[PDB]
């Protein structure tokens, strides 16, 4: 999961 | 009070708690040019649960994607929030979470899934409202949808969400 | 809008998801008057679903008949609506329908039962709020009831519909 | 099924 | 009105279908306190019920004791209450009842359960709103949660209710 920016 | 009780009612209309979430996204066109304008670059899904008394989580999706997907891809995130029922939780959230985007002529769903880093802080007891959200940044790309296609249908695109309930 | 948004609590409060609905009718004396003297001949039941994102259902009844039963029957009717799902779902209609009149003395239930008619406008998908409804013009016979028997007990009735999930 | 009147 | 619709909104918020509640008592010092000085001595639960039509249940708790536990016990009892579909349910209540007070440490649950004295007014068909209280008046002692322990965690407590199901 990539964490939102 | 009218205008607050109003969203407890939607919340509670929209709440699911079997860890399956299905939020249909209507006025599509409208949102996806107010992504576009940067106007609303995202938006939030209510809320739904992995049990009647489980953990709460929410998505959020840029219908003009977020970070390595803007412009060009729609990202959707997983949102761990802070619920009611925490404290008799095991932490940190470690259950495998499936998104998809569903094509109204059901012949290719957009589909994608992931297991949680767990040292993460997406994925550890709320402290606040709503922890980070982490997705998919590149979960489908612009061209995949808008256009026509299959996945916007009537004006309309529905994302579903399955959090896996192993050990629960 | 507080009229509205009491009626969509109420709605809310009536809803069940798994096809199985027991709609309570009280006031029977009352509403059982008001069909004879025509000021109010149906009734429309609360919305129910075949699961949480399934088809949406509603039942009409006539307590003074309707068509072939008119004046002698009571008359229930199955209705399909338009559900907020129905892109997602299988056309048409095509689930076995049982309604029944409950026996508060559980002794013999009033029951009947049908699959669609395919070919019936009644199970396509709905372009309106609501589909034209069917199903037993000649439910129950109105002496069956009324006078006292065992259907009318403290002046309100039960009716119940089990929505057959096969394939869904 | 018989529909409404 | 906008009071009263509030009301109906966390009560729905709050019910449950399968005969297991969960009740979360937050601000635990105050109403703690509240009990103690005899200012608000009980406190019910929202309502929850064994079935979708079934029976229509309730807590109450004493923080500060009822009976032969007041001053040094916390009292916790159930309450049968008026159902709408009370006329067809089996009478009297006959379902054996327990009662949890959950360690947020998950150590040792205090925990009780006790099987309907039918001959009690309590479990006959109810005429009034709710029937009298039943239960637990010796539930757990004070000193076994206030101070710290583990049943008090972030000022709340929470109770747990399981109804069996057994021929329901």
């Amino acid at each position: 999961a990539a964490q939102e920016e | 009070a009218m205008a607050d009780l109003e969203q407890k009612v939607l919340e509670m209309e929209a709440s699911t708690y079997d860890g399956v979430f299905i939020w249909k996204i209507s006025d599509f066109a409208r949102k996806r040019q107010e992504a576009v304008a940067g106007r609303i670059p995202a938006i939030f899904s209510p809320a739904f649960y992995t049990s009647r008394y489980g953990y709460k989580m929410c998505l959020r999706i840029y219908l003009n994607g977020d970070g390595t997907g803007r412009g060009t891809h729609l990202s959707l995130f997983f949102v761990v929030m802070k619920g009611p029922n925490d404290a008799l939780l095991r932490w940190p959230f470690n259950q495998k979470v499936t998104l998809m985007l569903l094509d109204q002529n059901n012949r290719e769903h957009v589909i994608d899934a992931f297991r949680p880093d767990v040292t993460s802080s997406s994925f550890q007891r709320p402290v606040n409202d709503m922890n980070i959200a982490s997705g998919c940044p590149l979960f489908c790309p612009v061209s995949k949808m808008e256009a026509k296609n299959s996945y916007v249908r009537d004006d309309a695109i529905f994302i579903k969400a399955i959090v896996d309930l192993t050990g629960l």
